[PDB]
């Protein structure tokens, strides 16, 4: 703990060797035992500030970053025959009201008062009361229509590119073996689309020797050729989808289709989908060219243009809107060699719930990196939860106002947003504001009802509800300041700030924003002095200004940028922060500090270290954990006995040069670092490759690119930027 | 004898003039009643000629280069000839330099006046059938035409190309052998595409993705066509199926025209029913509301007919130019749209088969007739002809009337006044078979004078053939005009002639004003009469049949429409202008026999009173065979009598093209009415007694 | 017609299997359910409801309601025969099951026996009370 102040240039060692935890709000001991999940919910701000101009002294963000379809460990789910809600605001029952005539009970977001149902019946042990995590079981008025069966329509790529890049086969390959696997019951129903310069559908009737393939090469006006057998019920037809998947990636072998119409490709698909919706996955290659949506040819950029993003067209943003009153969420997988405009292909996700994956130059053999991270992600993918025609609210109580939503979603009438798929990694992030002071109160809450279907065909609600406190005094507000939080909001913030303005302003923005709020603090007390719950702020936001995202003097390419930003604007905290700044461990001397407490696998627990070249060492091994994967460096006068016990060679001249994983010899060194990786993959539900191939030569030293603490031809060091903060703040 | 001449003539030239003698002078060639006009058969069969195997040895002048032939004057010792049309003097070509008085060349002996010639241009092009199959039907109905295309897939050359449309809401052009997928492009049955279009959508012997060669095909095609099934959209309570005929032949023309244009091709469309949407949309899907009937298209009651036509005439004119072939097998309880598709087989030599359903003996002998080989195993049909006709300097081509194109090529035998497809000395005819018969009409403006017919065409074969005819008429004797000329008429030829003028204006609009003119003109000029006085009234055995003809010919399915569905009309017509003159006489005035115990079968006449009740009669209308059983035999001997027209029957009902249907009934049988039907303004007419008395009475009186 | 099936518990009204296919239906949706609201132990077992040119037709039976909806050019005679094919389907497979489950659509994997039977009465070529649906609502 601490309310001690910090000088950031005499520490210059802040970083913890533990993993950072979510700050507790400063709640009585009964209501934060009670309180939501930070990794479900969280604000950025545990101590809500009271009038708005307290806030805007800050200088700090308010809002929330929530994750609410995660999976868990154990979900509470209430099979009531009534939902208590509010008569006035509609607020679920949640924790956080004040019971007080024991048959009625104050709203805590609108403070009506209502009656408690005989029903509930010592109505606050209901579990409803005793759970902010909690599934309903959504009565007959809330879904429109009978529950949608789930619905999965392929739609793959087949021009001359796309067959190069042997993409198909993996896909087909893993769809052969997860086909059992794909969330739904007997009503489950499978579709397959491929195209180049015509739409290809596929018939797939049990009374046929084989599938038929329906070519429509009327591009300017689409149409569904047949009425039956083109969405088949995956149960019935699982024999004849098996062939065409084991068929498909040998049909186009030999193909001279240069140019693809994926626009007129994906109206089709509407088409098809429109009437019940469903999960669209696209695999598209190459830039499009042919047909309605396409796209003109840009020229990358180098490390010397300056900062002077958005999508070329409104084609995919109006199809995407399309898609969500229908119920339909798109997933474009997007495989591509060269400039594809994915600053106007995306727009296909992010407004209907969909999420965008990337494999730059992917290659079944040139690019073995792309191959094996489209495999896992597409077991996660494939095998994932899912739910369908969903829509959620975020409610919060009387005084505070949402004003900007962040994420893949279309947002309705305000509150109401739109997500034709929930997936359970999605994030979501808003940004709110004080529009009534908070005299009354001295609690706030926030809650989000997640309504959806479930793949068996079950309409169900999930509830999450966070409350927080408020203050009134400025150093409160700091000391309640969640740090991580902060970064993922300012993040999002700096997306909008490139699409709106350019990314310039958006640096700035993020670097004012480290000036304004500790100016602010400045002025309410020689060094950097900074609260304790900002010490890792400016080194946050640097690694910000480092990361692909915002960075500038870098050679990233354009499709690199905005899928970086894509995964800012759809990914929880945990992973901005494991990407952002990744974690660094030393691996090659592990030992028994660990927690050895699973049982018979010990798990050391090195300790962390910061992104600093200065902390490397040519005599050992390192590992990274960026969270999408697990870089592991060695050095080049590395120990012979990490070199045959671990790697498995005799020198570190012959380790091989693509290395996709380590190998499990035999040894207690590889006991160990098997056991230290091992436990890190398992914190989270996509499973990151780890290849050792960063070695000191082995070009593919972005591994130092992760060394966000140094500097280089193009960008401050960790300490120049906290020089260039200290002139500012005391100006 | 002028009889034995007209056979002989028709046995060896496959022709049959109205006239044998032609007017020499202008005052009389004006004053024809019928005009000189031939009944021409390019391609009839006779005892094996031989196939010439050089070149036809062409006359040396631009403008006439017409064939040697037997009426040529040749000088055996300088080795020149004499041509006929123009008199320019011709070199022998070396190849006919051994050219001896006692051994002559083919072309040159009257016997070949008519002969074929076998040219080589360069690679012989393989045929192409194009099936367009409609799926909007009963399961029995299309299970039955599949087997009927199956049976036709396998009588087909190996080097030939086939290729498979099949339709009914959408279009499907199947691109076959894809292996593990079978594939198609799908269309809208909706919008009308040209053939630019369709080669963009769609993209050593030749062959493309969709027009395969059978023999590499014959086996994925017959597993495609075993599994094909009825259109797949459903057909809701009280309408009709949406079916997109006009789009779906487009497609079929637009394919042939951007892949095999200017080659040997047949579209074979195969019809359930009436094209319901789409451009040449013949009725709309209302069960409510009928097919258009000849009362409804007269009272301004049927608002598709027209637009429908336009549609099919542009196709049958983009398919005639490039030239190809279109059949049209329609098999449906109801209408089907005839009418509005009649030109696609009519311009082109395309097939028009009719019928109740394709599950039906009559339909599936019919469709087998199409493919019958002749003595080499090759079928009897011709593909992509040119007609191109000489005429000596005094004689012009008026028109022709038939299945034919004109490829308006000018010239000094082009008369003024044309007459049907007229205005031009060559004509197109896309499809052709030993009994296409067409109507060549002339006029003119120690005798003689000659027509040449030369027709070259693609045979079944691949081979390219010319067949050259060399006809020659007598100049009529000054001394002797009108005398000659009378004892040359070939009344069955002239009736024939004179019906493809009347069915040619009244299928393009009264006419049967025009006929009763033409036929008291002919009683006026050619017969012998008092004035004012009937009964003196007397035609030569020369012209007595014609006004018989002539009045069954007014009261026939042809000029009188009504009592028949538009569709009977155009097919009664379609056949009645290609048919030759036996066949086309048989279609005007029935055949009649008649079967009893007092005598063998007996030709007897379409009078009421050959309807004996102790008798079986075997009437022969050309499509229909019917066999009636008075009252008294409606009940060894007693066998031989009531097979006797069965017996007869089965012989005719297999040679002619399209299968007669077949009938058999009786006193009070509700079939008999066909009998009683062809038995028994000017020249209004009962019953023949009396058409013959009130011709009499208007012949002897005022001209 | 065209198609609208829904099976409800008369009792409470409570959906148990439904089938729908657009490419409105909220407004009949909506009257589909006052309907089974309205449905009680004293309503008519079989009957038919005219809404314009719409048209609904029903049977009861083991508290179960049986309902669809069509043009109203579709043959009645043939609703009914469709319905009495689902009925007999429906109470052999989850006849004695109905009275207990409280989810709505707990029975929805039975939207595969509801289209396959739904084919083969809306397709030609493969062959009691009436009141104003507005009174009773
Ligand atoms: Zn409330
Ligand atoms: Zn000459």
């Amino acid at each position: 703990e601490g309310l001690r102040v910090v000088n950031l240039l005499q520490e210059r060692n802040m970083l913890p060797s533990t993993p950072l935890k979510p700050p507790v709000p400063n709640l009585h001991e009964d209501i934060q035992k009670l309180n939501c999940n930070p990794e479900l919910f969280r604000c950025t701000l545990t101590s809500i500030p009271q009038t708005q101009a307290l806030l805007n002294k800050a200088k700090l963000p308010l809002g929330l970053l929530l994750h609410p379809f995660k999976d868990l460990v154990q979900l509470p789910v209430v099979t009531s025959s009534t939902i208590v809600r509010c008569r006035s605001c509609r607020t679920y029952i949640n924790p956080f009201v004040s019971f007080l005539d024991q048959r009625r009970w104050k709203c805590n977001l609108c403070y009506r008062v209502n009656d408690v149902p005989e029903e509930f019946l010592e109505p606050h042990r209901r579990p409803e009361v005793q759970n902010a995590t909690i599934e309903f079981m959504a009565p007959s008025e809330y879904m429109l229509r009978p529950p949608q069966p789930p619905v999965y329509l392929f739609v793959f790529d087949v021009s001359h590119n796309a067959v190069e890049t042997g993409y198909l086969n993996s896909v087909c390959q893993s769809l052969l073996d997860n086909l059992d696997l794909l969330p739904g019951n007997t009503r489950t129903k499978i579709g397959f689309i491929t195209f180049d310069s015509t739409i290809h559908f596929y018939g797939l009737q049990e009374s046929l020797s084989q599938p038929q393939m329906l070519i429509v090469s009327d591009i300017e006006d689409v149409f569904i050729p047949m009425p039956e057998n083109l969405l088949v019920n995956l149960n019935e037809s699982k024999e004849l989808v098996q062939d065409l998947l084991k068929t498909l990636p040998q049909m186009f072998t030999k193909t001279l289709e240069t140019q693809s119409a994926l626009g007129p490709a994906l109206q089709a698909a509407f088409k098809l989908m429109s009437p019940t919706g469903g999960r669209m996955s696209v695999f598209q290659t190459q830039l499009p060219t042919l047909g309605v949506g396409a796209l003109k040819p840009r020229e990358e950029p180098n490390h010397r243009s300056s900062a002077k993003m958005t999508p070329s067209t409104d084609f995919y943003k109006k199809l995407a809107l399309d898609c969500s009153g229908q119920q339909v969420a798109v997933d474009l997988f997007l495989l591509s060699g060269q400039y594809s405009d994915l600053a106007s292909l995306g727009c296909i996700s992010r407004y209907s719930a969909g999420s965008v994956y990337y494999y730059p130059s992917y290659h079944h053999q040139h690019n073995p990196v792309q191959v094996q991270k489209l495999q896992k992600e597409l077991q996660r993918y494939l095998t994932r939860k899912i739910g369908f025609e969903a829509v959620m609210r975020i409610r919060c109580t009387k005084g505070l106002s949402i004003h900007t939503f962040h994420g893949n979603f279309f947002v309705r009438s305000t509150d109401l947003l739109s997500l034709p798929n929930v997936n359970p990694d999605a994030g979501y992030a808003v940004q709110m504001s004080v529009e009534e002071s908070l005299t009354d109160t001295q609690l706030v809450s926030f809650q989000s009802a997640l309504l959806y279907t479930s793949s068996k065909g079950e309409r169900r609600i999930r509830v999450h509800t966070l409350c927080l406190p408020v203050v009134s005094t400025l150093n409160d507000v700091f000391l309640g300041a969640d740090v991580q939080a902060i970064s993922g909001l300012l993040a999002n913030m700096a997306v909008d700030r490139s699409m709106t303005a350019s990314l310039s302003d958006a640096r700035d923005a993020l670097v004012n924003a480290v000036i304004d709020s500790l100016s602010a603090y400045r002025s309410s007390v020689p060094g950097l002095m900074v609260p304790f719950s900002l010490r890792l702020f400016p080194l946050f936001v640097l690694a910000l200004l480092k990361q692909k995202s915002f960075q500038t003097g870098t050679n990233a390419r354009l499709d690199e940028r905005i899928f970086a930003m894509c995964q800012v604007k759809n990914q929880p905290l945990v992973y901005l922060m494991l990407t952002t700044h990744p974690s660094l461990y030393r691996v090659d001397n592990l030992s028994d500090e660990g927690a050895l407490n699973i049982s018979d696998r010990t798990i050391p627990q090195p300790p962390i270290l910061q992104l600093s070249v200065e902390k490397l060492s040519r005599d050992g091994a390192f590992l990274m954990d960026a969270g999408s994967v697990l870089m592991l460096w060695v050095g080049k006068n590395c120990t012979q006995n990490f070199l045959s016990q671990v790697l498995g060679v005799q020198n570190y001249a012959s380790i091989p040069q693509p290395m996709t994983d380590l190998p499990e010899l035999d040894t207690p060194e590889s006991a160990r670092i098997i056991a230290f990786i091992s436990w890190l993959r398992e914190q989270r539900p996509f499973f990151p490759i780890l290849y050792v191939i960063a070695d000191e030569s082995p070009m593919k030293a972005n591994f130092l690119q992760n060394m966000i603490e140094d500097r280089t031809e193009s960008a401050l060091s960790y300490y120049e930027f906290l020089l260039h903060i200290q002139q500012q703040v005391n100006k | 004898t002028y009889l034995e001449f007209i056979q002989q003539n028709e046995e060896r030239d496959g022709v049959r003039f109205s006239w044998n003698v032609w007017p020499s002078s202008r005052l009389e060639a004006t004053r024809m009643v019928v005009p000189v006009a031939a009944l021409f058969t390019p391609l009839k069969e006779r005892p094996d000629l031989p196939p010439i195997q050089y070149e036809p040895v062409l006359c040396s002048r631009t403008t006439c280069r017409a064939v040697l032939n037997p009426l040529c004057q040749v000088d055996y010792r300088a080795k020149l000839w004499a041509c006929n049309f123009c008199y320019q003097r011709n070199q022998f070509p070396p190849s006919y330099a051994g050219i001896s008085e006692l051994n002559q060349p083919a072309e040159l002996l009257p016997q070949f006046s008519s002969i074929e010639y076998v040219v080589l241009r360069g690679p012989q092009m393989p045929l192409i059938f194009l099936y367009v199959v409609d799926t909007c039907m009963e399961d029995e109905d299309l299970q039955a035409l599949k087997e009927s295309m199956q049976m036709s897939l396998s009588l087909l050359p190996p080097t030939a190309l086939v290729g498979l449309i099949t339709f009914g809401r959408m279009v499907q052009v199947h691109e076959l052998g894809c292996e593990g997928i079978s594939k198609s492009y799908v269309f809208r049955g909706t919008k009308d595409l040209s053939a630019k279009q369709l080669q963009e959508m769609l993209g050593p012997p030749p062959s493309n993705r969709f027009l395969q060669p059978v023999q590499k095909i014959d086996m994925n095609l017959t597993d495609l066509l075993g599994e094909l099934q009825r259109d797949p959209w459903p057909v809701p309570q009280g309408k009709r199926p949406l079916r997109s005929s006009g789009v779906a032949l487009s497609i079929a023309v637009g394919l042939l025209e951007c892949t095999f244009p200017n080659t040997g091709a047949r579209i074979m469309m195969f019809i359930g029913g009436p094209a319901t949407q789409g451009p040449g949309m013949v009725v709309g899907d209302e069960l409510k509301t009928p097919i258009r009937s000849w009362h409804d298209i007269d009272k301004d009651n049927a608002k598709y007919v027209k637009k429908g036509t336009k549609h099919f005439e542009a196709l049958a004119n983009r398919a005639a130019t490039t030239g190809h072939v279109i059949d049209i097998y329609a098999c449906a309880l109801d209408q089907t749209g005839l009418l509005e598709m009649k030109c696609c087989p009519n311009l082109t030599g395309g097939y028009m088969v009719m019928g109740d359903s394709f599950n039906t003996s009559l339909f599936k002998q019919t469709f087998q007739r199409v493919f019958t080989k002749d003595m080499h195993g090759q079928f009897k049909m011709g593909f992509g002809g040119t007609l191109e006709i000489k005429t000596s300097r005094e004689i012009k081509i008026s028109g022709a009337i038939g299945p034919c194109v004109s490829l308006n090529s000018k010239g000094p035998c082009v008369s003024e006044n044309e007459i049907g497809t007229g205005g031009t000395c060559q004509w197109k005819i896309c499809g052709l078979s030993p009994t296409t018969t067409l109507a060549i009409y002339f006029e003119v403006v120690g005798g003689r004078g000659a027509i040449q017919f030369v027709t070259q065409y693609q045979h079944s074969s691949g081979q390219r053939r010319i067949r050259v005819t060399t006809i020659a008429r007598n100049w009529a004797d000054a001394q002797t005009q009108i005398q000659n000329i009378a004892a040359s008429f070939d009344q069955e030829a002239a009736a024939i002639l004179m019906a493809r003028l009347a069915i040619y204006r009244a299928e393009t609009e009264d006419v049967l004003r025009w006929l009763d003119r033409q036929l008291i003109r002919l009683c006026q000029k050619f017969g012998e009469y008092h004035k004012d006085d009937p009964s003196s009234f007397r035609f030569s055995e020369t012209f007595s049949l014609y006004p018989q003809f002539m009045f069954h010919l007014r009261r026939s399915s042809f000029l009188q429409v009504f009592n028949n569905s538009p569709d009977e009309s155009s097919y009664y017509r379609h056949h009645f202008m290609r048919q030759d003159l036996t066949q086309s006489l048989i279609m005007i005035q029935p055949i009649l026999y008649a079967y009893s115990f007092s005598g063998p079968p007996e030709p007897v006449l379409l009078d009421s009173s050959s309807i004996l009740a102790d008798r079986i009669l075997l009437m022969d209308t050309f499509f229909q065979i019917l066999i009636y059983h008075g009252e008294t035999i409606a009940q060894e001997n007693f066998r031989h009598l009531l097979q006797a027209p069965v017996d007869d029957a089965q012989e005719i009902l297999h040679s002619r093209f399209p299968m007669p249907r077949y009938i058999d009934t009786e006193h009070g049988g509700s079939q008999a009415r066909f009998l009683l039907s062809k038995v028994n303004i000017l020249t209004d007419d009962v019953s023949l007694q009396v058409f013959m008395d009130h011709l009499k009475k208007l012949a002897v009186s005022s001209a | 017609m065209v198609l609208l099936t829904m099976i409800a518990r008369v009792a409470d009204g409570l959906p148990l299997a439904a089938s729908m296919q657009e490419d409105d239906l909220q407004q009949y949706q909506s009257q589909a359910k006052q309907l089974f609201r309205k449905l009680n132990e004293q309503s008519p077992t079989r009957c038919t409801l005219e809404a314009g040119a719409m048209t609904f037709h029903y049977i009861i039976e083991q508290g179960v309601c049986y309902l669809v909806l069509c043009e109203a050019a579709f043959p009645k005679k043939l609703a009914f025969a469709y319905l009495e094919d689902l009925h007999s389907e429906f109470d052999e497979q989850h006849g004695k099951k109905v009275p207990t489950v409280s989810r709505p659509y707990s029975f929805i994997e039975f939207d595969t026996f509801i289209q396959k039977t739904k084919k083969l009465y809306i397709d030609s070529r493969a062959r009691i009370m009436v009141a104003n649906i507005e009174e009773v609502l």
